[PDB]
């Protein structure tokens, strides 16, 4: 469709698929997220990382 | 050789030779606000190497009944050197921060610190303890300047929520039998681009003893925990005349 | 107009469904979205970061509540005395209710995974020691003593430089998930048992202290996952909140 | 132009912020491969550093031996939309006929869903929220009754003039969005989009929403932030006369396309205020059940 | 007006018609009327068999 | 008939709904749309325009009105006395509720840009004087002194054959929009002030008026914008209308 | 005197940086500010009554008599459009009933 | 909207009827099925014991 | 569609994109307007037009 | 807290038994003459 682009997530690093009937984006369904992850921004913020068979202080 | 290290920046150099490396906060460095996401018109002044330093502005005694403290951030700093200035001297503010906490003792002290960033540390109150008073805490508390404040409850960290969950939030541990200083890099860390360095705190910096600190009749009994900080890719503007708060 | 007929459903509103609603304020366009660090898109990356298992969950009185947050160990008397237990339930009513893991997998009805628990020692660099912990699958009760828990899944931890060890709970399961495990016919889902105990002695010299603690960080492993989403046990409100 | 070295070499105003970490596609559980005995110095997955601030890296198939398994059990339901997009109460208004609350066929409510724990629990396990959201309005008498009464919802936004009656010119509503509706009627539902003049609603902020001293009297003000008001929320029983029923509204919201910063830790103490963490001091609890000793069960 | 709240094991059940569970901030509900026609919904495969 | 199923919304009347409504009249053509000067597209358009800003908005009583147009400087003791303030707050209640842009700024809830005030001095050929007009961002208190006031933004007006000169107040805000600022927490919005100072003097030779006025005329700057469509704070009706 | 807006901006009175503004225009267009409903007439059918008291009545087209609406059209000299009625009828309490 | 008109049959439960009805539980995904031995895929299979 | 051109916006300098299902224009929604402006026609409706660095009166 | 305002580190003791304190090269002159009391003390170093 040709609507605005008033969605709380436009310009989102995951891509929805969504259902809409109104020229608001903000309408739209839920629909689908993308399934990205990334657990070490909150695991392992470690500046010089340590290998997993190594002794963690080298 | 992740045990040593050294970090320089403006006139000043910290050493430590029992590390356990360096915690880059939610994985990203600190960086000055792009044209895309800026939003005031005037140019910002960068004062670069007379303000993005360290500063070493505090040191408390860990006892073995200590309950721990916090410290907001950039409260700590505005009314300190060429930062302060320009915190006080411009509305809009925004930097980073390296965060190098100090504590040696000795291979026969022992105790833990856990030591934690946590954006937006809204202070709660105990509400008159039966919860019927609706009570807040006073600007010396959720503004504490320098000297910091001491938690009263750490468990709930005064605000209702379990320290014990506080690790999903950078930090890093002081356990001496193993390392000597804690250091987290921190970006800035806010809804907006640029925001008063007055009025809103951006994170809170707490040090708890999880471990108790103990020794026997004999070892310097003294051991203290020292707070040192540098502010980062620091950016001030709106200027105008000087404001303390 | 065109031919239609209503079905059951008709008027219901149902919470979850994802329908489309008419849009209050036609044209508004949003504050763009500047960039914000630490950006979470799934609460499984929530569940692999360790928090502090209050394995010592006896003390009550407030000004006693830190105490939970670590157990001790101490110079024993060499006879494979047991140091301290615990269900690995996750999502059962203990230890592991002091953990983010616990609290997220309290909105869920299933989970699936391998666990971890890490254990940190924070006595002197000169008190040493070697601990065995064991991880007993469903079936198998409580080890009467450290040669039952050894038959186990477990891991001898000998300290030193590196301050801390990780125990994995593997998933060893009947099936492929677990609903949460409680006393009753539901503990057909239980976990197993985790138990700590003496391999060697927590030795030290000559004026260091004859107590340490131990702090205990459990997380999930790259292998959980959560499914059928539930309203969590607790709802933190007695009256109105004002 | 620049001519001294330290100028042009330096990094002052560099706007891309160097990332540590990159998200990688995940939607199933990680499978587990075939491992086998290892009997080895120097290798030691098992010892760590807590210290460092990083969760253990250690994995089965390094602890154990393991077999291999094609883990197919999926990430969707985890996701942020997944947990949020289910619609929960938020707002309960009240309009009784003979009344000390209001007893005048209208009623004025502040946005505001910290009033209710189960959804307040769940959204302050962030700090920055951005989001669009689906807003259901449930209204029947005290009873569950439902009776032919016309209700007329309005959205006043921060600027907007308050209906201050039941016959107040700004039910004229020619610039603010009402919904007229029967009890008869379905549910009243309508999207709305994120409407903070920030990137996103906080649901802590740490300062105060002015300059100046801040004495005893303005205390009340400590962690009010304006980007999270959004307005009030307007009902009237539509006529000149009170209406013959005493009514019930009941608000439901669905958050849609949200985005989230910063996770924190999650509340243990029961919630006391809208406006604040406050807890009752005399009765901090654990956060979890307890047992009488830690070598028993 | 009725509601029906589905309440998966280990959620709390209702033990009142005033319950806090009734926000049903989290499981799945259904609001109608009896005047409304019967409520319908669809049901996944949830057994962890 | 086609299987539907009616969702909640379902016969409500939003009144800001964009939907289709059946025709009164069919094949009904509308007479010709001839031109028309001064077409206007968008609200943004006349927010560009200057109008009159009541700087002096004391005088209240009818006769007096048309002197909140205006405000004076006269001759003074060379000491940078202060000639006049007011709070650059667009839509908030003072001075700029007489500029069209005030009035606008009513219909909206949020506006974002740099705004302008060109001021015209409106003396005798013969006089001459030097004016410093600032503009303190948010945070400063009322200037007490010209000194104090000349460390914001500012102009050092000049009089001569160009009779006005235009003080930029750039948009200088932590967010991207404010809402209307008031007092309260939502003064949290609030854009600073306006103080205009004597530089030099008004001075004037023998046969000149020892006192004249200057006009304020006020406008947004090309970036401003506004959004979130609201009613205007006013209703310009007592009764009914007859 | 001239009768022109100042045609100063910003980047020549102070020193400024470099903004990419991407805040949007689209809601102060005319449909934007005028195609939302508002109250243009009401008409009563009392039983016993002074004005239409025989269950019919008479309303000239004319939508001056409520000032929110008035006062945003008269910001315009002439205007030309199409328009969507909506009639909500109902009891003086409000009350729906089978008429 | 778009016009439309209600034909009879509207809002009548038939228990027959194989519609289509609202997911409860969205983004749920059902435990895998593993190989069970002896499926049956008509009652005819049956009726031939 | 093949309907009536009766909306009070047939040509117009600003094209509109909308909804409708009846053979009249003007029953069709109000949709999106073109962002156009012309803020001199009200601004700077002079003749012989004065630079921004120039001094207005020559 | 006033001496840490300028050039300084911080030394941590270890197997390192030293550290270096420079003393960087910070006048208004391209070179000093011999400081003392006086007039002189025009061209001091600083403070340690
Ligand atoms: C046409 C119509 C009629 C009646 C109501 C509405 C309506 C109501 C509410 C709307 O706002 C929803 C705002 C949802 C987020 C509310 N927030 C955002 C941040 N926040 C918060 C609360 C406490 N502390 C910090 C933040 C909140 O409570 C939009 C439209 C619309
Ligand atoms: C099938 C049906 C039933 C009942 C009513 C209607 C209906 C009612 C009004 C209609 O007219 C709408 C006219 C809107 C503009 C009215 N104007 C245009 C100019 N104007 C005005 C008022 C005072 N001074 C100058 C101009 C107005 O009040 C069309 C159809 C149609
Ligand atoms: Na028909
Ligand atoms: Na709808
Ligand atoms: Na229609
Ligand atoms: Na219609
Ligand atoms: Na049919
Ligand atoms: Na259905």
């Amino acid at each position: 469709s040709h609507e605005n682009s008033n969605s709380a997530t436009e310009g989102s690093t995951i891509n929805y698929t969504t259902i809409n009937y109104y020229k608001d984006s903000y309408a739209a369904t839920a629909g689908k997220q993308s399934l990205k992850q990334d657990p070490d921004k909150f695991a392992n913020p470690v500046k010089d990382i340590f290998t997993e068979m190594a002794a963690p202080l080298k | 050789s992740d045990r040593v290290a050294q970090l320089t920046i403006g006139n000043s150099t910290i050493t430590t030779q029992e590390a356990a490396n360096i915690i880059v906060g939610y994985g990203e460095w600190p960086s000055y606000c792009s044209d895309s996401d800026a939003t005031a018109v005037d140019k910002p002044t960068r004062p670069d190497v007379s303000v993005n330093r360290f500063y070493t502005l505090d040191t408390k005694l860990w006892e073995k009944s200590s309950k721990g403290w916090y410290w907001k951030f950039p409260d700590v700093l505005t009314e300190t050197g060429v930062f302060g200035q320009n915190a006080q001297f411009h509305y809009l503010y925004r930097s980073g921060f390296c965060i190098h906490v100090q504590c040696n003792a000795s291979k026969f002290h022992q105790g833990a610190l856990l030591v934690a960033v946590l954006p937006e540390y809204v202070i709660g109150t105990v509400a008159g303890g039966t919860g019927t008073e609706d009570t807040h805490p006073p600007y010396k508390q959720t503004q504490p300047g320098a000297d910091g404040f001491e938690l009263q409850h750490p468990y709930v960290l005064d605000a209702g929520i379990p320290i014990s969950q506080l690790t999903v939030c950078p930090h890093q541990w002081i356990n001496l039998r193993t390392n000597n200083c804690a250091t987290i890099i921190v970006p800035y860390i806010n809804a907006l681009p640029f925001d008063s360095a007055l009025n809103h705190c951006n994170f809170g910096l707490l040090v708890v003893p999880i471990s108790p600190l103990d020794y026997d009749q004999g070892a310097t009994p003294v051991i203290p925990i020292t707070i040192t900080l540098a502010p980062m890719c620091s950016e001030f503007a709106g200027l105008r005349q000087a404001v303390t708060q | 107009g065109f031919p239609t007929e209503l079905k059951p459903g008709t008027n219901q509103f149902l919470t979850t469904d994802d329908g489309v609603s008419a849009p209050i304020l036609p044209n508004f366009h949003p504050t763009p979205c500047i960039h914000i660090p630490g950006e979470v898109r799934n609460l499984l990356e929530l569940c692999q970061v360790e928090t502090i298992l209050e394995v010592n969950n006896v003390p009550t009185n407030a000004t006693s509540l830190m105490e939970r947050l670590r157990f001790p160990v101490s110079a024993q008397a060499g006879k494979g005395e047991l140091c301290a237990v615990f269900r690995a339930d996750p999502g059962r009513n203990g230890p592991w209710q002091s953990t983010l893991l616990g609290q997220l997998c309290g909105y869920y009805t299933q989970w699936s995974g391998s666990l971890e628990v890490t254990f940190m020692f924070t006595g002197s660099f000169m008190a040493t020691g070697k601990m065995l912990i064991a991880y007993t699958p469903p079936g198998g009760p409580l080890p009467k003593d450290r040669a039952t828990a050894m038959l186990g899944t477990h891991v001898i931890w000998d300290f030193g430089l590196q301050s801390s060890v990780t125990l994995v709970i593997p998933w060893i399961s009947n099936t492929h998930y677990r609903a949460h495990a409680r006393d009753g016919v539901f503990d057909y889902y239980t976990t197993g048992l985790v138990s700590i105990w003496y391999q060697t002695n927590y030795v030290v010299p000559i004026g260091a202290p004859n107590t340490a603690y131990i702090i205990a960080l459990a997380a999930a492993q790259k292998n959980f996952t959560m499914k059928l989403c539930k309203d969590a046990s607790d709802i933190l409100q007695t009256g109105t909140i004002q | 132009g620049d001519r001294v070295a330290d100028v042009i070499e330096s990094s002052i105003g560099d706007s891309v912020s160097r990332a540590l970490t990159h998200a990688l596609p995940a939607p199933t559980g990680q499978n587990t491969q075939v491992s086998s005995h290892r009997l080895d110095t120097g290798k030691v997955p098992a010892l760590q550093a807590a210290e460092i601030g990083a969760s253990s890296n250690a994995s089965d198939e390094s602890m154990i031996e393991t077999r291999c398994v094609l883990n197919s059990h999926s990430t969707a339901e985890t996701t942020l939309d997944s947990f949020f997009s289910r619609a929960g109460l938020v707002g309960e208004i009240d309009l009784p006929l003979k009344g000390t609350t209001n007893p005048n066929g209208y009623a004025n409510w502040d946005i505001d869903i910290t009033g209710y724990a189960q959804m307040r629990r769940k959204v302050e396990l962030f700090t920055y929220m951005r989001f669009d959201a689906e807003f259901t309005f449930v209204a029947c008498t005290p009873t569950g009754e439902v009776v032919p009464q016309l209700l007329q919802y309005m959205f006043v936004p921060p600027g907007a003039p308050k209906p201050d009656s039941r016959e107040s010119l700004a039910w004229q509503t020619a610039t603010n969005p009402s919904v007229f509706v029967k009890l008869s009627d379905p549910p009243a539902q309508v999207s709305v989009p994120f409407m903070s003049p920030a990137s996103a609603y906080q649901w802590f902020y740490d300062g105060y929403p002015t300059f100046g001293e801040h004495k005893q009297e303005k205390d009340l003000e400590y962690g009010a932030c304006p980007n999270n008001m959004m307005g009030t929320f307007s009902v009237r029983t539509v006529g000149t006369s009170k209406s013959k029923y005493p009514l019930v509204v009941r608000i439901y919201m669905r958050m849609k396309h949200v985005r989230a910063w910063i996770p924190r830790p999650m509340r243990n103490q029961n919630y006391l205020f809208k406006a604040n963490p406050n807890y009752a001091g005399n009765s901090i609890k654990p956060t979890g059940a307890s047992r009488t000793a830690i070598t028993t069960l």
